DNA sequence: CACGTGACCTTGACCTCGCAGC
DNA sequence: CTGCGAGGTCAAGGTCACGTGG
């Protein structure tokens, strides 16, 4: 498709139009502004298809993209229309169907709109000069959008929280190997999610008409809590894109795991990196801990279908790996419930600028119990202490990881020699040894330098203090409760 | 002795806490 | 290997050491000696707590190495168990098992206690894993590898004095975990103590409306039996199969195997009690499943709360577990005595005990995590110590 | 150490060598092997002349060392006896006595025969004397001394095919000594052959004027006896004392001890013959002396020349020495038969035999000296060879 | 005494007078010219003492030194007198044996006389200005004479054959330690001999009337074969000096050894390295060999008195040490008959320019049989490969040798520790091993480069050749004699 | 047999001599 | 006698079996 | 039933000492 051509270049132009504008502070604002315009145009197009089968009105007719975007506005009147009539009209549709959905998506803070009505008009017409009935052009816009999201990922430390490096994604999706049709799930899908990559891949094996409609209807189930990634992501999955994708603003942790009844073949995900949620949410899980990452791990564990070959690629931090207590318990369950067939240690700063925390890719399988685990530590270029905004992670480091993993995958089912999957960088750890370590899944490289790059002790004593004061809080809660309920 | 036990347990806990802020105290330095 | 601060030098451990003697005590058959073997060392604190003094005549074939004050003895058989010790003046000039590697620090270069804390660390033993075999199957290494493994040595030769500083940290640290252990021990007793109040001892008379009752009266029992082995399948045919406690989760049993033709079935909400050693363990059934002879399933009649019975059995568990080999029978279970309050009061107390239990569980997990991170804190202390970062 | 030509390098023997195996033949109990021990080596030519083939089961404890073609085996027990050998292809891959040092030359640096000829020389063994014991009483050295003694390595390393020159030289040289030996053996019988001509065997007829006579008739005998041990003195009191042949020079006896009270005395010109093993040896007596039991003194009577009798006795000596243990008696000596020509003819033949004997003596000494200097010539060949001087 | 300056200088002047003269070619001619003048003056002095004892006729009054030396000659008439009527008169001496001696000394060829009668007269007046009744002046001339002999030793390669380095002498005499009165014997005393040094030592102990006479008459017995060293030596022993010492021009090998008679307490000697003698002389020895050095060794062996403590210091070459055959036999005898308690390896060029042959000092004792032998290798200055005319041997090297030998002498009699006598240049060799080596007494220093500095093969094969055809000659003689004496 | 032996002895001697002048022959060279 | 070969002794290394814990 | 380690066996040298042929 492509044909970026004039079209790609424009879109880039719109971006510099927003750069000039006061109300767009940074690339963040560019991408969300572009997102809401694009989304409205999308909605209008989809309904128009639904005029075609109506032959056999979400909003109308003043407020459809057609009538107000086509018009040649005086700038001031356009700006006044958008803020004065349109956003408000959107804010309040009230139709029990989506239409509520739409507001949920216009529900909060700043809809990003240009300060100069002239700039707004320019960006709007650049957007409506896209042909939505040509998927070449849609493809182009999807590419520009993706690049914008990457640049956003580098510049802004707040995302960060809803972004994940595409090399990581592509790698995880490649190793998980989704087929059509197994549902693909991301219990927290920041923005896009791995779902787009999964889409493109499963699409590369598309084959037949019956299949394509499985891809666009029945294969993408995943979800998001916070509004801005939910919206940006929605726009991304329609952009790449799937005509009407299923993803919900909701909380996955409000759900009660014990009643389950929703399950998927595949889970490719990067849950949050871990703070507290607590209380009432905690009760939705058999193990109870304030830590979000642990609850997400549990949720994922029971979100998988009972059949053999149930897979999950997942991103975890150091914490989930070396921490004991509830983690160990969950980890114990994991190892017995599931076969966890690989871990890839990912160096610090992989996720910078958002965080420099060291992370690991966890690919765990579910035929049965876990016997042995393949560890691949991943090299930084020898120039750098850490991965950075200046030098980020890219697909190559993963080229090597890929080849060695092909080796391990061969050996695991015994179609290949073990020697293929071993390099001083890669080693294989028996499950017994991780159970003597108190379920510490952290990467320890046998053929490597002693230094384990462990935190300064105090940070350790600091966290130790904070959860000790948590313990005190728990005990006085205990004595409050047994002195309360006394007859 | 249910109530008594929590008490003593609690004393033990804030004692432990005392010890580890002595630990933090002497660990910076830094 | 890594960066070094200006003074420090990288030296092979051997380079810092003195030659060390070995002698045969049977050459002095009537002269007593103190013998030290790997069993004589406390792995946790790295001390020799239990030497045995032997007549020179009865000396074991392994008894041939002379220890001396300040010597560090490092066992070569599985040296991940951290049997390593600093030899006290009382043991100076004396034999210890050949299994050990004797490290005599020459004080010109290295202070012995520093070398002790170096060996005590995962550092040198990870050197041992890196070389020799990585994951080959032999438990032991030669003494001279333990003489070739790199160490960082810092001159002066005060810093080894620094370690003197480390001891401070560690003492406080170990002390913390001591308390934690005691806390953990005691914390679990809380639950039983709570239970001790709610369930009266047998033959005491009970608050009004309650009555003693035989379990058989308010509960009906399905003993369970193990099918022929052909029935077992992983293709999910019939019902899941639980033979005994080994299949139990902490609350609900994790099904790993199915029975194509089930004999004795446990419907959900049945209460499962193990009937053979270890006897008395309970777990609740969350799904329809088939039970082996190792299990019995308890199914509570109205007037009985599954959680009332469950908490009761939890209370009774310690000598509900007898210890000729341990088995319990339908009649045995039917004739155990249970207190029976009204159903609503049962559910009230069940709620109360439920929040006590969630609290002590959260508690448990918390202090467990603290313990783990205390181990990690120790490893952090040593890793930070052997670089100039204190 | 040395001074060496441009190509040459000094390297420890060990540096030029290959690691070498040792195996246990009892692991193959029914498999025969050829065993080589120090007794199996000819010291003179440095070859293995007498291996013994042994069943792997009956293998001696010593037999643990495996030899191969080109290996140089150098005995560590008294390695001044030059038990050193070059292993033939027939003995390749084989076991010998641990008392050997196996030298496997790696042909990159050293070709084996040069090393053989190096070890064969007094060079390396003198290195061994410089180290180890100088005078320290123990005959043997460890393998690793024989691996640490300096040697010149002669690259360009087909320069070490100067070994060819050495061997060429050496064989001609060894051949000479062979012939010399033959000469020496043969030269001796000249004397006896001469005597065989002059003295007729008994019962033969004699030239006119001669007559057979019993020695006792023409000679009188003083048997001799050993005094008590107090008489013996080094202060030169009484007369010198000769107990037996041990006191003999080859012509006149050297007095080392005196007898203060002599019993049986021998005047000058008496002829002394040993009467105990070895019987039959004779010396003339040049000074008044006392004789022990081991000796008898013959005084020749007037009809007889002391040298006629003396030469006769030299002739008779081989089975005049018989071989219960052998002793000879006054009567035994008196009844031996002697040819008696006129005194003047006796003195004539005595003169003739005298100059024959002085000639063959001069001869003896000459070829002895040539032999000695052939040994020296060999040592010179090797010393000149191991520096660039050919 | 030593009134060197006034007198010594003149003698040196006389030497430069001869340097100017034509017929004195070199220092050799100087010293012999001086020798014959000095000797005549000596003879005259002794006879004057005998005028004093006549009170209670060697030469005609006309020919006494007095009358012809005192008068002032026209030079030509002096020269004409000396050649025409004096020297032939001195060959004109027929009489008691001693005059035979005087005749004997002159009778051998060509006394050194100056070509210029003026120079001759000058030298004669310098000689005649010496006071023979002052032991001071005699002492001075003796010193100058000794220095002249040393310089002669360095310059002339033929002497050489009758000279030995004074450091060697003094060392040997010091180790032998002669007492009064045991006779001192040099069976070949080249010139002076060790006898002057022995004299000076034994004299440093006299300290009583009886002793002096013993010294002057009965303690010096030794002998010389060749006329020029015999004469020069006579002059030297009178110079130092003993009034009229007994030593004879004769052949030492003249004498038969079985007869022996003789004999002496001490032998300090340096017999010739020596070459063949052969024939008639050979019969004088029990072992018969053409080699002069070996016969000298035998002679010395039987020349010693039978008493315990019979000593000999002696100089031998390599040949006597490493050669086998007759040598071994003699050597055997030595080792059995005698205790040879030390050997000092003397580096090549010690005697240069005469030889450069490696030599050894042999101190052998006669209590009894030989058990242990002390070996001292002697160092060259490490600058030098060999000792030379330019750099000769001096007393210092021997000083170190001295201290170590004191150590060995202490240990031998068990008055001291062995550790004293050992140094890397000192080692002790047990007799068994020298008998295993076929009586090779050559120095092998364990603690030294293995190199033994053997001569190149060719020289070995050469000597081997000449004595092989010697063997052929011997056999030719054998068979000639065996068919010659056939009846 | 006395005379013959010296003869033969003499032969061994001139042979030995020959061997050793071939020895000197090939020894310089040197 | 003193030279070597068989024996005994030591060092260092691997095998594995009795024993107490999960 | 599995992991730990102390007793045992084993291999590589190294020193000791006795039989024995010249
Ligand atoms: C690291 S991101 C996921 C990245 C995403 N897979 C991607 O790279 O495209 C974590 C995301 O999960 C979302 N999230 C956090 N808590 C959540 C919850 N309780 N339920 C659903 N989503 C949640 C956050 O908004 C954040 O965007
Ligand atoms: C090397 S010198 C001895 C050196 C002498 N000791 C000295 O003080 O110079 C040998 C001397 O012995 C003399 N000589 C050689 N053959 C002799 C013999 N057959 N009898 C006596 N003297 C002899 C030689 O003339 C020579 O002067």
């Amino acid at each position: 498709p492509q044909t970026r051509e004039s079209l790609a270049n424009e879109i880039w132009r719109a971006c510099d139009i927003m750069r000039r504008d006061n109300n767009c502070t940074g690339i963040m604002e560019y991408v969300e502004h572009l997102a809401w315009l694009l989304f409205l145009r999308f909605l209008d197009a989809q309904e128009e298809e639904w005029e075609a089968q109506a032959q056999i009105p979400i909003i109308d007719s003043e407020y459809r993209w057609r009538h107000w975007a086509t018009k040649d506005w005086p700038a001031d009147e356009l700006l006044a229309f958008v803020h004065g009539r349109l956003i408000p009209y959107l804010r309040s549709l009230g139709g029990d169907p989506l239409r509520e959905t739409i507001r949920s998506l216009f529900s909060e803070r700043n809809v990003i709109v240009c300060a100069s009505g002239y700039n707004l008009k320019d960006v709007i017409q650049i957007v409506n000069e896209i042909n939505f009935h040509s998927q070449d052009d849609i493809f182009t816009v999807s590419q520009v959008y993706e690049e914008l999201l990457r640049r956003l990922g580098n510049e802004n430390r707040l995302a960060g929280e809803f972004y994940t490096p595409r090399p990581v994604v592509r790698f995880v999706v490649e190793l998980v190997d989704p087929q059509i049709g197994e549902a693909v799930y991301d219990p927290a899908c920041g923005t896009c999610g791995f779902l787009v990559e999964a889409y493109l891949w499963m699409k590369q094996k598309e084959r037949t008409i019956e299949d394509h409609r499985i891809l666009q209807e029945r294969t993408f189930f995943g979800q998001e809590k916070k509004p801005v990634p939910a919206f940006l992501g929605l726009v991304n999955m329609m952009l790449h894109g799937v005509t009407v994708p299923r993803v919900m603003r909701r909380n996955t942790l409000e759900e009660n795991i014990r009643n389950v009844s929703e399950r998927f073949d595949v889970v490719v995900t990067n849950p949050p990196f871990g703070g507290t949620e607590g209380r009432h949410i905690q009760q939705n899980f058999p193990i109870q801990s304030n830590a979000t990452e642990l609850l997400f791990l549990q949720h994922i564990m029971k979100k998988l279908k009972p059949r053999d070959g149930a897979r999950c690629g997942m991103v975890v931090p150091e914490g989930t790996l070396f921490r004991g207590g509830a983690f160990a318990e969950v980890k114990r369950d994991l190892l017995e419930q599931f076969n966890l067939h690989t871990v890839v240690s990912l160096p610090p700063g992989t996720f910078a600028p958002y965080s420099d925390v060291k992370t690991a890719l966890i690919f765990f399988e579910r035929p049965g119990p876990t016997k042995e685990i393949w560890y691949y530590e991943l090299p930084l270029p020898e120039g750098l202490k850490k991965f950075s905004k200046g030098n980020p992670i890219q697909d190559e480091h993963f080229e090597e990881a890929r080849k060695l993993w092909r080796g391990w995958d061969a050996y695991r089912k015994g179609l290949g020699p073990v020697e293929a999957c071993l390099s001083e960088r890669s080693w294989i750890v028996p499950v017994e040894e991780v159970k003597k370590r108190g379920y510490d899944l952290t990467a320890r490289n046998p053929n490597r330098s002693g230094g384990e790059e462990l935190p300064s002790p105090v940070e350790i004593v600091a966290g130790l203090l904070e959860k000790e004061r948590e313990i005190l809080s728990i005990m006085e809660e205990l004595s409050e409760l047994l002195e309360n309920e006394k007859g | 002795s249910p109530v008594e036990i929590v008490a003593g347990l609690l004393e033990k806990e804030r004692e432990i806490l005392s010890i580890m802020e002595e630990l933090s105290e002497l660990l910076e330095n830094e | 290997p890594y960066k070094l601060p200006p003074g420090w030098r990288w030296v092979r451990l051997g380079e810092v050491c003195l030659p060390t003697e070995r002698r045969d005590p049977t050459k002095n058959p009537s002269t007593y000696f103190v013998y030290v073997d790997i069993s004589a060392i406390d792995s946790t604190v790295g001390k020799i707590v239990s030497p045995k003094e032997i007549l020179g005549q009865h000396a074991p074939s392994r008894a041939r190495k002379v220890i001396r004050s300040g010597d560090v003895i490092f066992a070569t058989t599985r040296p991940y168990l951290k049997n390593i010790a600093l030899v006290p003046p009382d043991l100076d000039g004396q034999i210890c098992s050949t299994g050990f590697c004797v490290i005599r620090a020459n004080r010109e270069f290295a202070e012995p206690e520093f070398l002790f804390h170096l060996c005590r660390s995962d550092f040198i033993t990870n050197q041992l894993t890196a070389s020799k075999m990585r994951g080959t199957s032999y438990p032991a290494v030669t003494d001279n590898d333990v003489y070739n493994t790199l160490i960082p040595l810092p001159p002066l030769e005060e810093q080894r004095r620094i370690v003197a500083k480390v001891e401070a940290l560690m003492e406080r640290v170990r002390e913390v975990r001591r308390l934690r252990a005691e806390a953990q021990k005691d914390t679990e007793l809380l639950m039983q103590t709570a239970l001790a109040e709610v369930f009266p001892h047998p033959g005491a008379d009970l608050p009004p409306g309650w009555r003693w009752v035989r379990l058989g009266e308010v509960c009906d029992i399905i003993m369970g039996q193990s099918p022929p082995s052909s029935t077992y399948n992983f293709e999910g045919n019939g019902l899941p199969f639980f033979q005994g406690k080994a299949d139990f989760g902490d609350l609900h049993p994790t099904p790993r195997i199915w029975c194509s033709a089930p004999q004795k079935v446990a419907r959900p909400g049945d209460v499962l009690i193990s009937v053979r050693a270890p006897v008395g363990s309970t777990n609740v059934a969350n799904l329809a499943c088939c039970i082996g002879r190792g299990l019995a399933a308890l199914r509570p009649r109205d007037s009985l709360e599954r959680f009332w019975l469950l908490y009761y059995l939890h209370y009774l568990e310690p000598e509900l577990s007898k210890m000729t080999f341990n088995a319990i029978t339908k009649k045995d279970l039917q004739n155990v005595f249970i207190p029976l309050p009204p159903l609503e009061e049962q559910r009230r107390i069940v709620a109360y005990l439920d929040q006590i239990q969630q609290q002590v569980a959260a508690l448990k997990r918390a202090q467990a995590e603290t313990e783990a991170e205390l181990k990690r804190l120790e490893q952090a202390i040593l890793d930070k110590a052997f670089r100039g970062d204190l």
